[PDB]
């Protein structure tokens, strides 16, 4: 068959780009040869068939909040993304992320994708976080917003020591097929 | 590009290897393998038998530097790699159709600031493009064989910015000029072209390069590269452009208005660079 349109809301700052330019191709986030344009393209291998992903990176930001969903229309699958030390980030996937890509999309599976799993299991952000009284977001406090949320799952990864990176993206496509 | 397979660099660093250590392997994985597959591997093997906490991977691609490293811990790097080939080489990989055959030189790029940085602005941004010779040459009896010499490249940030736009013109090309084409495929290069609202956008390549014209000609010859890549660019994003207005349908149709209504603002901006 043909390309998978995968849409990729979220914050900007939970890394959400950062993981789509390496996974893509095949560098860790300190050695990916930077770009100025946007999107990502990727071939990943399912049951020893090859299917490809298009991957529509979107900002962040309000200041587009007029002109982002204009990539919706088409839309396979979402993966909504957040970074699992940023709570700021967390919130805005109940109320502004999800509900959104919901309005314009309410028939297409969406994804919970955590990142930057790395520094959850990290000294010197997580009392760093809670010094403004904050903990960082356990699976498990993520896994039921799913379930409340009806995502097709929830999963996480690390852009840097690459784990549950695969798991990611075949989850995403496998979505797109159902 | 996976007729070919997979291949990744890897350096083995460290006394407890026995006789891996100061080697070098071109591993040759099934296509599509991903850089965490391998890496998930290795470090999961010597993990097994050096114990979890000895095994660190190299997450880089700079040179090893002997001296920074840890004597007591059990190094590799890993890095992606591509077969690279003459001009020659190549345009004989077009014609005839057996193409597997000589597969001893491989490529990968590392980025840096003189700073130090791995990125930096458009205008920090320098490149290091590596060639790795392997002593014998794939395909092979054995799937990793060893690196005997070693090419470094290095790019000016000029340069640099020419193979990012030679690439996505290319995208382009390809996303457009192909059957049954690919809509989904070719609105996703398309606007990542011209609609971009993440990275950086072409446009301040054309501003922080192509706004002066420079004196002394060395680097006139890549000023003036970079002003005729944009020729081809924007000449490019017309043709997807008009060929995406085929193919969509009603839902898309403020989607492509925005589209067109992108590249107007930026070829308006972009022709007193250009010419």
């Amino acid at each position: 068959m043909q390309t998978i349109k995968c849409v990729v809301v979220g914050d900007g700052a939970v890394g959400k780009t950062c993981l789509l330019i390496s996974y893509t191709t095949n560098k860790f986030p300190s050695e990916y040869v930077p770009t100025v344009f946007d999107n990502y393209a990727v071939t990943v291998m399912i049951g020893g068939e090859p299917y490809t992903l298009g991957l529509f990176d979107t900002a962040g930001q309000e200041d587009y909040d007029r002109l982002r969903p204009l990539s919706y229309p088409q839309t396979d699958v979402f993966l909504v993304c957040f970074s699992v030390v940023s709570p700021s980030s967390f919130e805005n996937v109940k109320e502004k992320w999800v509900p959104e890509i919901t309005h314009h999309c309410p028939k297409t599976p969406f994804l919970l994708v955590g990142t930057q799993i790395d520094l959850r299991d990290d000294p010197s952000t997580i009392e760093k976080l809670a010094k403004n009284k904050q903990k960082p977001i356990t699976p498990e406090t993520a896994e039921k917003l799913a379930r409340d949320l009806k995502a097709v799952k929830y999963v996480e990864c690390s852009a840097l020591t690459q784990k549950g990176l695969k798991n990611v993206f075949d989850e995403a496509i496998l979505a797109a097929l159902e | 590009e996976r007729m070919f397979g997979t291949y990744f660099r890897v350096g083995f660093y460290g006394t407890k290897f026995g006789d891996l250590d100061e080697q070098e392997f071109v591993y040759k994985e099934p296509a599509y393998t991903k850089l965490a597959e391998i890496s998930h591997r290795l470090e999961g093997f010597y993990g097994e038998r050096f114990g979890e906490d000895v095994v660190e991977v190299i997450k880089d691609s700079n040179p090893v530097d002997k001296c920074k490293l840890d004597p007591n811990k059990a190094y590799i790097q890993i890095t992606y790699v591509e077969p690279y080939f003459d001009t020659y080489e190549m345009k004989d990989r077009i014609t005839y159709f057996d193409k597997n055959y000589n597969l001893r030189r491989f490529m990968y790029c590392t980025p840096f600031t003189l700073d130090g940085r791995a990125h930096g602005e458009l205008h920090e941004q320098f490149k290091r493009k590596t060639i790795l010779t392997t002593s014998h040459a794939f395909p092979y009896i054995k799937t990793r064989v060893n690196v005997t010499h070693k090419e470094e490249i290095i790019l000016t940030p000029i340069e640099v910015a020419i193979e990012d736009m030679q690439k996505k013109t290319q995208e382009l090309a390809f996303a457009t000029h192909q059957d049954p084409a690919d809509p989904k495929m070719l609105q996703m290069v398309l606007q990542g072209s011209v609609g971009t609202t993440v990275n950086q956008g072409p446009l301040e390549v054309a501003q922080v390069f192509l706004s002066e014209i420079p004196s002394d000609p060395k680097l006139f010859r890549h000023h003036n590269k970079l002003r005729l890549c944009f020729k081809d660019f924007t000449k490019r994003c017309e043709d997807a452009l008009r060929k995406n207005k085929s193919l969509i349908g009603p839902d898309q149709k403020e989607y492509q208005r925005e589209l067109e209504r992108n590249y107007h603002r930026l070829k308006e901006a972009l022709q007193p660079l250009i010419n």
